[PDB]
């Protein structure tokens, strides 16, 4: 196997969308978000405290 | 139109909601939702504002006394199989269910008649919310009932964004506070509710304000006729 090194943009792409892990972690956690605030269950105040 | 008030309802007072999609419009698919509840706020103002009076001519019959205010006994509602059609409509006034109050009742002839008046035995009495009933229906005569009327209702499955919403600007507000009360009220959430309640509050301060200064040239006196009646 080949191993990579463990680069900064592997942590963080700073960008919202971004490649890295804590990026994806973000994505995932606002997928939850956005599945319950199309229910009209948060609002938009409540979803950014969140 | 309603364009233009969906948009002003998707940027600036349904923002931080779901229905106001961040400002970037309301989706095609939440229109069943603010159509709801705009109906509502037009109902509730046109009730509580005499923004449309209108009149409505009844037709009487020999056999008929209790002449109901339904489209399906329009003239120009030719959709309806009734063999009757009492209500009198023209292109111009169409009927739509639009009835908000009777508020007076006068004849062919233009003389006015007691609306549910027990003691006189010639007053048109009204049975239920949609009804009028003559006890003595003539064949060759005709109603001419006037009422507040409300805003031909904007159906549910409404797509075309140009039907107009007729209501003054000033009200334009009033309306729109009315349907963020209405959409931000639905959640039991204390800190959304708490919102829902200061938006209620808003409402009935602008209908307050509308009715401190007269928008509408509702609450304007008359002259006196007393002495003339007493005979003074």
């Amino acid at each position: 196997v080949v191993i990579e090194p463990i680069t900064n943009e592997d942590l963080t792409t700073k960008v919202v969308d971004g490649t890295g892990i804590f990026d994806e972690l973000m994505t995932a956690a606002n997928a939850h978000l956005s599945a319950q605030w199309d229910m009209e269950r948060i609002t938009g105040t409540q979803y950014a405290e969140v | 139109k309603l364009s233009e008030l969906f948009q002003m309802l998707s940027v600036g007072e349904l923002s931080l909601i779901r229905t106001g999609n961040d400002g970037q419009g309301i989706r095609t698919q939440d229109y069943p939702k603010v159509i709801a509840q705009l109906n509502a706020g037009l109902t509730n103002l046109h009730a509580r504002f005499p923004l449309l009076e209108k009149e409505v001519i009844i037709q009487q019959y020999e056999q008929i006394s209790k002449y109901y205010l339904r489209s399906e006994f329009a003239q120009m509602n030719t959709t309806s199989t009734e063999k009757y059609k009492y209500l009198m409509d023209s292109p111009t006034e169409r009927f739509l269910d639009d009835v908000i109050r009777v508020e007076r009742v006068f004849d062919e002839c233009g003389c006015p008649l007691y609306l549910n008046n027990e003691p006189c035995c010639g007053s048109i009495v009204t049975p239920s919310f949609d009804c009028i009933q003559i006890v003595y229906p003539i064949e060759t005569n005709a109603l001419f009932v006037t009422y507040r009327a409300n805003h031909p209702k904007i159906a549910l499955t409404t797509t075309d964004l140009n039907t107009e919403v007729r209501i003054p600007a000033s009200h334009e507000k009033a309306l729109t506070y009315y349907i963020a009360s209405q959409l931000y009220s639905n959640s039991p959430n204390p800190e959304t509710a708490a919102k829902g309640v200061e938006w209620s509050q808003r409402f009935e301060a602008e209908c307050t304000k509308i009715e401190n200064l007269d928008l509408d040239n509702a609450h304007i006196a008359q002259t006196n006729v007393k002495p003339e009646m007493r005979g003074w």
